[PDB]
């Protein structure tokens, strides 16, 4: 009644939504290359043989233990979730600004 | 390469971008003699046929020799081996 308004975003989180699922689709199908050109396919496990092998750790380290870090990369996610909702103060960052 | 302009500057950038890319099909590890050979440098590559060995940027195959493989384990654990003679 004063005069002041707030306006809505051009994006809308749908928009938003979209757009990280297709950021996520493509780094999962293929690897970093669809950042630099054309996307390249490549099956997952050689992904992370070479992701490995990026920090100095030789292939045949994960090739003989792709179940453990299957399991160990499974559970860590999974305690995300519960780690989020427990801590109350998580998103505080996101809640000062309004 | 750097240049001046009015209250700024103008940076060309140079970049190497790849294109022309082809289907092949890959194996994580080569079995012989009942070991595993691992590539030192590249993937393995096959185009229906025969394999080979090439780098990742570029399709170069060669053939797969024990200079560019090296073993470091047995043939049972890795999962997707696929066994083809290695010469040497
Ligand atoms: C896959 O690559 C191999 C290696 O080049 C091909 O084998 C050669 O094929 C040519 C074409 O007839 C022959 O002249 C050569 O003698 C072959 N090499 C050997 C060692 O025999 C093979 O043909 C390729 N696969 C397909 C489907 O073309
Ligand atoms: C590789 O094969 C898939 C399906 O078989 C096809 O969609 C894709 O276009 C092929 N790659 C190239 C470079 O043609
Ligand atoms: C090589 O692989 C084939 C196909 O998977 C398999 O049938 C064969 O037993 C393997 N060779 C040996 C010596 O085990």
């Amino acid at each position: 009644f004063n005069g002041l308004t707030v306006l809505p975003p051009l994006l809308t989180d749908e928009m938003i939504a979209q757009y990280t699922s297709a950021l996520l689709a493509g780094t999962i199908t293929s690897g970093w290359t669809f950042g630099a050109g054309p996307a390249l396919q490549i099956p997952f496990p050689m992904q992370m043989a070479y992701r490995f092998n990026g920090i100095g750790v030789t292939q045949n380290v994960l090739y003989e233990n792709q179940k453990l870090i299957a399991n160990q990369f499974n559970s860590a996610i999974g305690k995300i979730q519960d780690s989020l909702s427990s801590t109350p103060s998580a998103l505080g960052k996101l809640q000062d600004v309004v | 390469f750097p240049q001046s302009a009015p209250h700024g500057v103008v940076f060309l950038h140079v970049t190497y971008v790849p294109a022309q890319e082809k289907n092949f099909t890959t194996a994580p590890a080569i079995c012989h003699d009942g070991k595993a050979h691992f590539p030192r440098e590249g993937v393995f590559v096959s185009n229906g046929t025969h394999w080979f060995v090439t780098q990742r940027n570029f399709y170069e195959p060669q053939i797969i020799t024990t200079d560019n493989t090296f073993v470091s384990g047995n043939c049972d654990v890795v999962i997707g081996i696929v066994n083809n003679t290695v010469y040497d």
